[PDB]
């Protein structure tokens, strides 16, 4: 269920979601990295774990710390 | 039924601090300049840095578990 | 002493924070009361107090006071359970009181503790605190 | 059938157990079938001259790719820019990527760029040329040639000796101290000034030119007649210029307590002057202890004339027990070992002596971590092998009421207070951080709890460090240890208090935090492994423990259950333990050193009181450069170090396999695998000639183990070498 | 300088000797 | 997984022709996108009643509710 | 793969050797030594 | 195949023949005790090591006591 | 010969592997008064048959479960079982009960073996008994 919600997460922040532009176009989350990036451990690792991380570990001092507490807890 | 019971009181407490600790009123008016709200936290030893700003002038944290959209789908 | 820290009021890293402690509770002056209260410390160049647990009677309250406090509180906790666990031993059931706690004699114990040193070297001079080798259960030596 | 040739217990095996026990007993030479101690001796002996031969032929090796393939004398020109060369690589795998990557440090082909030091040691031992390097190699060949030789003659009879020889403790630790250890050090101190210093001072000293060359001007005879103070009239002046007559002096022994200014290593004249000292009081402490003539000590008799009043028999009939026992032999030599070694990492890092090892971040980094991670494990063996001697060589009679047996006697107090005050550390030290990450988190970190190492800062004050205001001893101008004439002593002032060196670093909160943590880890490593150790002759829960031995599975779901009850189990134990202290001291050490070179110390000093800095500002910000090894977009030179990253993270939870899911499990699994083959048509034709089986519980702790380890190692180390080869090398 | 082909050649007829050793103690251990 | 294992290797090695990737050895899921095709060719020809496709995810286009992407053909 | 250093035929002749004659003949001399049912 | 060994702190309770799942104990008649039996083991050979007669003891360090040793298909449990 | 009804069995892959008929299988008989259904040790129910009832298993201890099922799960306790043990030799041993009694119960012509005249705490050192090739518990 981890490699299954990893999956969901980096799908849906690479290739769905964004923000649409008024002429059409949409501007990803991950700019469309997982088709290259999602086929290699070292791109999971990299693009998708160590990337995504940036905004929990850069949590403290802000409102979202707590879930900076919970990701150092759980560890 | 006693499992029942404390489902009932989990459903209860969501309704209660979606109606008194809650920004619904706000959200419902101004969907996408609000997120939701639902969990007011005291402030103590600095933990009122995690009611965060919301929208409308509220300060709490920001809901994942999709209550309010479901309300407004139940009118 | 202390050449490598600055008294918190002339380190100005300190005064650029305090102007701007965040309240922690609902009073305003929070911040304020933080920032007078850590200006008479020993701030590093960072700005953030440092606390010195050498012995200095001046740092007292870095170090002396809290942990003489804990020791007497410490004392109270461990010779209150103490105490019980004796009282309770000449019982039917000392397993029983272990479980379900017998509430009056705990409570009377609990408003006995304020003379616990007293006891304890009274305890330690009348030869009820330590035991001998040869009286507890060993391990195959 | 017939593997192993030693156990017939494990040769009538049908298993494949037998195969991995055969393995796993090859070297216990004890518990061979029909081990004599003699024997015994002499197979331990003919071993030691091939794992000499082995040592000789890894050094000819590393000569022999040094010389082929590597940059000596390019990197000789320029040993400041120049990338060393380990070997070339020939890897038909690669790509033109990879290739073109790794063709790196001006190579024409694909090389690796070599962080074990050794470019810088074999330039501040004066060797400047390749054939040098090929004409040791040969020799390295020829002298294991002799060392095969010599140990396949000492197994052949009229050269096999007796028993009496191996136990001649006197002579033989007389032989090691002045003849292995003393004249080695005046051997070495003799290189040093015949080569090292007058090659530090530009000139060729070779094996042609080797008979007619004075060291000094005033020759020999200044050393015969009188005062060696001749030998120090001028020092390398402070302008030298390492392998070059500019700055040139003449002295080959003085001393001002410092590092020579260009190349930042011990100065070589001062190495040479400790080199002889030491082999002076190396000679003397030789001639300690009786020979064929009887003026020497007798070990025995020193250690039958040691008593008390309060400790029983004191140290009587130790001499016996330490002779007769290989494993406390090994247990004294692998903790001496640990802790020498411990001592190197601590002190090349701080003193380096090696010419422009300093600058060589990376190479420094490889050099420490990896001593610290040798240490741990011969610390880890030592513990292990008191152990051992515990189970199989301890005599309880012989060794009666002396420290061994009183130590016996109350090991619960050992094992309760090791224990009382692991959890104080632990408890405090994670309470305060926690604090300190919770307070960081809610936007205040002004309410952190920051200790000063006040008694640390005040051992660096008493040392000659002036940036305290303590003003005591050395630091102090007016103290009677600064007034004593003694010249290292202004050198030694300049060389602690000019901050560009690693030389007492200074230190705030966060080194006093992880200090206790390092503190908390060696306390719990050493109350697992005493725990360990004085349990496995029994318990309470197993009193019979030493009938069962070292090494056992448990003694069953009974009483209460007794997984992990061996003491071979508590080594497994103490691994996991001294793996996280030696992760916990490379981090710290690692952290420290990207805070000193990069200039930016504030970041150590203001992160790492709270576990959040250690996680954003060392882990996650330092694995950029690694991760970045490959990606879709290419490669660099970091793609080995990258993809061994993941290797060792595969390795490590590889072992989580066999450490979280037992046997039993899979013995069923193979059981349906096995009726799987038994009904196949045209793989019925092929059968197995050992039955396949799970491993046992001992080999899956172990196996599971030894897969941590080698993750553990080849992750953190993979990480070390990318970051401080992509931040700085 | 570089080495040369046959000193690379000379060194491997050289190590034939320490493997020949090897191959006797390896074989004198194991009885 | 070991197939993630190769492309690890062949992108180590400096050969991304070699990899499994759309832009090197193909591992195309002709199955799922012939089930994805069936159900954007439903609605009016398999489905006559329904007006617009079950989800978007199997093929459509992007619906842009405020600035924010809600469901797109999932690739 | 290439080297300017002496005698580069060595490393093209020597890394299949090291990496596949001497493992694989090492292998089955090993297997066929540790299945022998000789004596005991 | 596996050493079962019985101490003479046996009281004749039969308790590790009844627990035992391969028959390699009996009880014989004895002197050293009130109930006039101690354990035996004369089908160690088919002792696989489970120590189900170990877990059945009640006297304080049993008096019954397995001792893994040379490993046969036997001992192993193997159906193959 | 061992004689004997096989249960009535639709077969099952937990049964005899090739070990059966290479090294070893074994044997138990027993009489029942009734046919009803007892459970396979190697799984699954088989049906046992009124008279004599002979069943090949492969391990011991699987005849032995089988035999404290036959003890255990039935009203009238079928105690009358043997264990053998097959060779494909064709010798059959017999195995349990050995002395036609069940060795919880006490019977005279049993030889005391594997019995220590001495305590579990008085066994020897192990330095003691150094390059002898024996254990503690073997002296
Ligand atoms: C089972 C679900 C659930 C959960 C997780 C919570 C959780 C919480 N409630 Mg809540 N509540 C619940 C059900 C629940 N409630 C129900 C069913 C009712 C109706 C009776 C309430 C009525 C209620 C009130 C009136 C208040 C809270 C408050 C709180 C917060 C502090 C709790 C406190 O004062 O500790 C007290 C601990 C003990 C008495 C022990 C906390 C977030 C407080 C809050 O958010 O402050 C603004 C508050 O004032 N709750
Ligand atoms: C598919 C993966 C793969 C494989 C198979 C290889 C294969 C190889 N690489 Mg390699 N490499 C890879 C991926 C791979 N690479 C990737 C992704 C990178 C990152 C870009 C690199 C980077 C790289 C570098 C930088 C170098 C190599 C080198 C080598 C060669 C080492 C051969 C050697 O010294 O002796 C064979 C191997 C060993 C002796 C290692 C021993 C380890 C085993 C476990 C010991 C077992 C002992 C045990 C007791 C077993 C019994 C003994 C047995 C004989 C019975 C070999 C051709 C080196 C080279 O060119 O060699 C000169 C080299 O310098 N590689
Ligand atoms: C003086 C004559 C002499 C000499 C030189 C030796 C030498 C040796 N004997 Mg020996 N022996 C002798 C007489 C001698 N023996 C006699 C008379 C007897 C009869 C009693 C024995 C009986 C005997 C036995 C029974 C055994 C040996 C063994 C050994 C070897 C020890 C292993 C080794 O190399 O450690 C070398 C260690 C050092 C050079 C230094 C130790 C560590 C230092 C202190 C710290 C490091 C120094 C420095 C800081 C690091 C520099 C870093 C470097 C990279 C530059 C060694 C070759 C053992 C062996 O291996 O068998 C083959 C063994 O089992 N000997
Ligand atoms: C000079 C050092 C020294 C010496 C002489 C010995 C000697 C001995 N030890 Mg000892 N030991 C040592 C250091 C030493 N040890 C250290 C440092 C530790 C701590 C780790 C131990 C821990 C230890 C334990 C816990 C035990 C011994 C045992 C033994 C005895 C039998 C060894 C045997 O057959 O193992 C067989 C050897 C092996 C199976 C080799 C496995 C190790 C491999 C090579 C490491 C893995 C490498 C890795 C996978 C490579 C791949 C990497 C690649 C993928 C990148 C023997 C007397 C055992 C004994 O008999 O005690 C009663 C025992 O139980 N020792
Ligand atoms: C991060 C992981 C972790 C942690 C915290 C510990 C913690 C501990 N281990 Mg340890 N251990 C670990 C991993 C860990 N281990 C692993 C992976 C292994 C390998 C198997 C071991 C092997 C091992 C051995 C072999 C031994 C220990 C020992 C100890 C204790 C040493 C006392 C100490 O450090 O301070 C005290 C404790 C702590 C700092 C941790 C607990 C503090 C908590 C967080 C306080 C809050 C508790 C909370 C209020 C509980 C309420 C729960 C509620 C929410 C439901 C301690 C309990 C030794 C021991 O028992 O010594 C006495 C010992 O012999 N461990
Ligand atoms: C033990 C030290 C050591 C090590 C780690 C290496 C490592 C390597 N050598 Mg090398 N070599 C060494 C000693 C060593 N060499 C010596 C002493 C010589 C003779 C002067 C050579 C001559 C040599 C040549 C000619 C070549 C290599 C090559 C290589 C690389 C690929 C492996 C190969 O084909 O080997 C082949 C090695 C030989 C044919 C010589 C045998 C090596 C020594 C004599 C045996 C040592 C055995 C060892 C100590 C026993 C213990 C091992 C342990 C597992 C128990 C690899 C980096 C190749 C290369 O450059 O690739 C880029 C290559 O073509 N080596
Ligand atoms: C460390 C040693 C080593 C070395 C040198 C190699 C080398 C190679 N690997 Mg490889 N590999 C290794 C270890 C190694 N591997 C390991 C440890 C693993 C994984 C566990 C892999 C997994 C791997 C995969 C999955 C594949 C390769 C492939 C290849 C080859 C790519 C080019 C090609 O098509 O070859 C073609 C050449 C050969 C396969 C061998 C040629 C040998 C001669 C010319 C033929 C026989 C000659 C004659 C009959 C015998 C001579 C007798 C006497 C003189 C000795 C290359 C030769 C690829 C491959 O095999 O392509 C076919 C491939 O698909 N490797
Ligand atoms: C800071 C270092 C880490 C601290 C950890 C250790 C805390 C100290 C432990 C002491 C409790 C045990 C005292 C022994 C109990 C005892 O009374 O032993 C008896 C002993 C008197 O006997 P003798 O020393 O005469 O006997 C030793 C030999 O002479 C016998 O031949 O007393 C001492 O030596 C006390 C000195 C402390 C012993 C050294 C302590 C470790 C220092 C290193
Ligand atoms: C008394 C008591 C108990 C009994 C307790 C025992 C058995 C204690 C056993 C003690 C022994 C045997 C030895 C004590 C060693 C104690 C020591 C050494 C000192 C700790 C250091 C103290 C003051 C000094 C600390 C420095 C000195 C100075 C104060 C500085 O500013 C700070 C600093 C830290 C440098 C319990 C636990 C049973 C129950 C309790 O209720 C009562
Ligand atoms: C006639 C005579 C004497 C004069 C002798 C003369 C004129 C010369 C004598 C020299 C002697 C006696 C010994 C020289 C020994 C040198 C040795 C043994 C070298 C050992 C090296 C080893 C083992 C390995 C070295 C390594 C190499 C190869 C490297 O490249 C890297 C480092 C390292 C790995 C260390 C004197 C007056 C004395 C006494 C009276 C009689
Ligand atoms: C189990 C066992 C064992 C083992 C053990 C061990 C392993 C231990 C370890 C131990 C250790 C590991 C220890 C260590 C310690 C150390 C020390 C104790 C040191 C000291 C030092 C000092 C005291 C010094 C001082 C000084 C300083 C600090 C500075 C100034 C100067 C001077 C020099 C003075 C044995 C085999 C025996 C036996 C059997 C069992
Ligand atoms: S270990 Fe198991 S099989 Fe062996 S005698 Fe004890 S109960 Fe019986
Ligand atoms: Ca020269
Ligand atoms: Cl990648």
């Amino acid at each position: 269920l981890s490699i299954v919600i990893f999956h969901f997460s980096w799908k849906m922040q690479s290739d769905v979601w964004g923000t649409v532009s008024p002429d059409g176009s949409v501007t990803h989350v991950t700019l469309g990295n997982f088709a290259q990036s999602a086929i290699t451990i070292n791109g999971w690792l990299r693009d998708f774990l160590w990337a995504q991380a940036a905004n929990v570990i850069n949590s403290y001092g802000s409102a979202l710390s707590a879930y900076g507490i919970m990701f150092l807890a759980g560890h | 039924f006693g499992h029942l019971a404390v489902v009932f009181v989990w459903l209860s407490g969501m309704y209660f601090h979606g109606a008194k600790f809650s920004n619904y009123e706000g959200w419902l008016a101004d969907p996408t300049h609000i997120k939701p709200s639902a969990q007011v936290v005291w402030p103590i030893v600095g933990q009122g840095i995690l009611n965060g700003d919301v929208g409308g002038g509220f300060h709490g944290i920001q809901i994942t578990s999709g209550l309010f959209y479901l309300w407004r789908a139940s009118g | 002493d202390f050449a490598n820290l600055t008294p918190c009021s002339e380190n100005p890293a300190y005064l650029a924070k305090s102007k701007n402690f965040l309240n922690t509770t609902n009073d305003p002056n929070s911040g304020k009361i933080r920032a007078e209260r850590y200006a008479s410390a020993l701030c590093g160049p960072e700005g953030y107090p440092h606390l010195i647990v050498d012995g200095r009677f001046t740092h007292a309250g870095d170090f002396l006071i809290p942990s003489i406090l804990f020791l007497y509180i410490a004392g109270w906790i461990g010779w209150v359970g103490r105490s019980y666990l004796i009282e309770i031993r000449e019982s039917k059931n000392p397993e029983m009181q272990e479980v379900v706690i017998n509430v009056p004699l705990a409570i009377k114990k609990m408003l006995g503790g304020f003379l616990w040193p007293l006891a304890a070297v009274g305890e330690y001079t009348s030869g009820k605190l330590v035991m001998k080798d040869s009286e507890i259960p060993t391990s195959p030596r | 059938t017939k593997f192993p040739k030693f156990s017939q217990d494990l040769a009538q095996d049908p298993t494949t157990r037998r195969i991995w026990y055969g393995i796993a007993t090859a070297h216990d030479f004890e518990t061979h079938d029909g081990m004599t101690e003699e024997n015994l001796y002499q197979k331990i002996f003919a071993s030691h001259f091939g794992h000499i031969a082995i040592i000789f032929l890894w050094t000819s090796g590393t000569l022999f790719h040094v010389a082929w393939q590597g940059n000596f004398e390019q990197w000789i020109k320029d040993p400041l820019n120049i990338r060393p060369i380990a070997h070339a690589i020939w890897d038909p795998h690669f790509g033109e990527g990879a290739v073109n990557a790794f063709t790196q440090a001006g190579a024409s082909n694909p090389v690796n760029i070599a962080y074990s030091g050794v470019y810088h040691w074999f330039y501040t031992i004066g060797m400047t040329t390749n054939q040098e390097l090929y004409s040791g190699a040969v020799f390295l060949l020829v002298l294991a040639s002799l060392f095969l030789f010599a140990g396949w003659l000492h197994l052949q009879p009229k050269f096999r000796p007796s028993l009496a020889w191996f136990k001649n403790a006197e002579s033989r630790l007389n032989h090691h101290l002045a003849g292995l250890f003393g004249v080695s050090s005046l051997a070495w101190a003799g290189h040093l000034v015949h080569v090292a210093i007058p090659e530090a001072r530009g000139q060729h000293v070779g094996w042609d030119n080797f008979l007619s060359t004075p060291p000094h001007p005033a020759g020999l005879m200044p050393f015969f007649t009188g005062n060696w103070g001749v030998y120090a009239a001028d020092p390398d002046t402070a302008g030298h210029i390492f392998g070059t007559s500019e700055g040139a002096g003449t002295a080959i022994l003085t001393f001002l307590g410092g590092f020579h200014p260009q190349t930042e290593s011990l100065w070589l004249t001062d190495i040479a002057h400790h080199h002889l000292a030491i082999a002076v009081i190396f000679i003397i402490a030789g001639h300690m202890y009786r020979t064929n003539w009887g003026i020497g000590h007798s070990i025995k008799e020193i250690l039958n004339a040691h008593k008390g009043p309060l400790t029983g028999a004191g140290h009587t009939n130790l001499y016996d027990t330490i002779n007769n026992s290989l494993h406390f032999q090994l247990g004294l030599a692998l903790a001496s070992l640990g802790v020498i070694t411990s001592l190197v990492a601590q002190h090349m890092y701080s003193l380096p002596s090696y010419a422009f090892i300093a600058q060589d971040h990376t190479t420094q980094a490889a050099l420490y971590t990896h001593h610290q991670y040798i240490a741990g494990f011969l610390m880890v063996g030592a513990f292990a092998h008191g152990a051992i001697f515990f189970v199989r060589d301890y005599d309880p009679v012989a060794n009666k009421d002396n420290v061994l047996a009183r130590m016996l006697e109350h090991k619960e107090a050992l094992i309760s207070h090791l224990s009382w005050v692991s959890l104080f550390l632990g408890f405090h030290t994670l309470g305060l951080y926690v604090h300190n990450d919770v307070v960081v988190a809610f936007g205040t970190p002004e309410k952190q709890i920051l200790i000063e190492p006040v008694f640390a800062q005040w051992i660096q004050a008493t040392s000659g460090k002036a940036l305290y205001g303590f003003d005591v001893l050395l630091s102090n101008p007016d103290s009677i240890a600064s007034t004593t004439g003694a010249a290292w002593l202004p050198g030694w002032l300049d060389a602690i208090n000019s901050g560009t060196n690693s030389l007492f670093l200074t230190i705030g909160p966060g080194d006093f935090l992880v200090h206790h943590a390092i503190a908390l880890g060696l306390h719990t490593t050493a109350l697992i492994l005493i725990k360990g150790a004085l349990d496995a002759r029994g318990s309470k829960l197993m009193p019979d423990k030493k009938d069962f031995g070292y090494s056992f599975p448990c003694d069953g779901p009974g009483r209460g259950g007794t997984c992990d009850i061996s003491a071979w189990d508590a080594f497994y134990l103490a691994m996991f333990w001294m793996l996280n202290t030696l992760g916990w001291l490379t981090f710290y050490w690692h952290w420290k050193h990207l805070g000193v070179w990069s200039g930016n110390v504030a970041q150590f000093n203001e992160n790492s009181t709270y576990l959040m800095g250690w996680f954003r500002d060392y882990l996650w910000a330092n694995s950029a450069q690694l991760i970045n090894g490959y990606n879709p977009y290419g490669v660099n030179n970091l793609s080995v170090w990258a993809w061994m990253f993941l290797f060792g993270h595969l390795v490590w939870a590889t072992g989580f396999m066999f450490l979280i899911s037992w046997r039993g499990y899979w013995q069923e699994l193979i059981e349906t695998i096995v009726w799987a083959h038994e009904r196949t048509p045209l793989a019925n034709l092929v059968r197995w000639k050992d039955k396949p089986v799970a491993l046992s519980i001992v080999q899956a702790r172990l196996v599971g183990l030894a897969h941590f380890t080698v993750g553990y190692v080849l992750t953190y180390a993979a990480f070390l070498i990318a970051s401080t080869a992509g931040k700085f090398g | 300088m570089a080495l040369s082909d046959t000193q690379i050649l000379a060194a491997l007829v050289v190590a034939l000797l320490p493997a020949f050793l090897a191959f006797r103690l390896s074989t004198e251990l194991y009885k | 997984f070991g197939l993630y294992i190769h492309n690890d290797t062949m992108r180590a090695l400096g050969r991304p022709q070699d990899m499994f990737s759309d832009t090197a050895i193909q591992l195309q899921p002709i199955f799922a996108q012939w089930v994805q095709h069936l159900h954007t060719l439903a609605p009016g020809a398999t489905a006559p009643n329904a007006l617009a496709t079950a989800s978007y995810a199997f093929g459509g286009e992007t619906i842009a509710v405020a600035g924010k992407v809600a469901m797109m053909p999932i690739t | 793969m290439d080297g300017s250093y002496a005698a580069s035929y060595l490393p093209w002749i020597l890394i299949p050797m090291v990496g596949w004659l001497f493992p694989a003949v090492t292998m089955g001399l090993l297997f066929i030594h540790i299945e022998s049912e000789g004596e005991g | 195949s596996h050493s079962v060994k019985i101490y003479d702190t046996c009281i004749g309770c039969t308790q590790c023949v009844r627990a035992c799942p391969l028959d390699v104990l009996e009880m014989v008649p004895w002197d050293g005790c009130k109930a006039a039996q101690i354990a035996s083991s004369p089908r160690t050979e088919d002792c696989v090591g489970c120590k189900r007669c170990e877990t059945a003891c009640p006297t304080d360090f049993l008096s019954i006591r397995v001792y893994l040793g040379a490993e046969t298909t036997r001992s192993m449990g193997l159906a193959y | 010969e061992l004689s004997g009804q096989p249960p009535k069995f639709g077969g099952s892959t937990g049964g005899l592997l090739s070990k059966a008929n290479r090294e070893e299988k074994y044997a138990i008989t027993w009489t029942s008064a009734s046919e009803q259904v007892f459970e396979m040790p190697t799984g699954g129910a088989a049906i046992m048959n009124e008279g004599e009832n002979l069943l090949y298993l492969a391990r011991k201890e699987q005849c032995l479960a089988l035999g404290t099922q036959l003890r255990t799960k039935f009203k009238p306790k079928i105690q009358d079982y043997k264990i053998y043990r097959v060779y494909p030799s064709g010798e059959v041993q017999y195995l349990h009960p050995a002395d036609g009694v069940f060795p919880e119960k006490v019977n005279e012509g049993r030889e005391a073996q594997g019995t220590k005249t001495r305590r579990i705490g008085q066994n020897p050192e192990p330095v003691t008994i150094k390059f002898s090739g024996k254990a503690p518990y073997e002296v």
